[PDB]
């Protein structure tokens, strides 16, 4: 039947989709923890600073 | 003979003590710089491992 034409590939692209989205997902986590590991170097650096500061 | 020696000695002494004058003056007034350089220099230097010594 075309409505099992249509069913399927609604189902092909919805998927494709939500596999960019899932990989998506996964990227924006990862860069989530990045940004954590930033912070931290950032705040380690701007201690360092100080401690440069008070020397 | 006599005063030919006397004078070669007044010429020894007189032009000698134009160089060591030179010598003396400038050499003097630059390295009296270079001591308050040196002085500075090493006081900075002693300060900045007295405050590593408290960073410890």
């Amino acid at each position: 039947e075309a409505r099992e034409a249509a069913l399927r590939k609604e189902l092909e692209g919805v998927r494709k989709i939500n596999e960019v989205i899932e990989g998506m997902i996964g990227t924006l986590e990862r860069a989530k923890g990045n940004m954590g590991t930033v912070s931290q170097t950032v705040t380690n650096a701007t201690t360092l600073l100080n401690t440069w500061t008070r020397m | 003979a006599v005063k030919a020696r006397q004078l070669a000695h007044l010429h020894s002494q007189l032009t000698q003590l134009s160089h060591n004058l030179a010598t003396t003056e400038n050499l003097m007034r630059m390295t009296a710089v270079q001591a308050e350089a040196m002085r500075g220099l090493g006081s900075w230097h002693a300060g900045l491992f007295m405050a590593a010594s408290k960073v410890l």
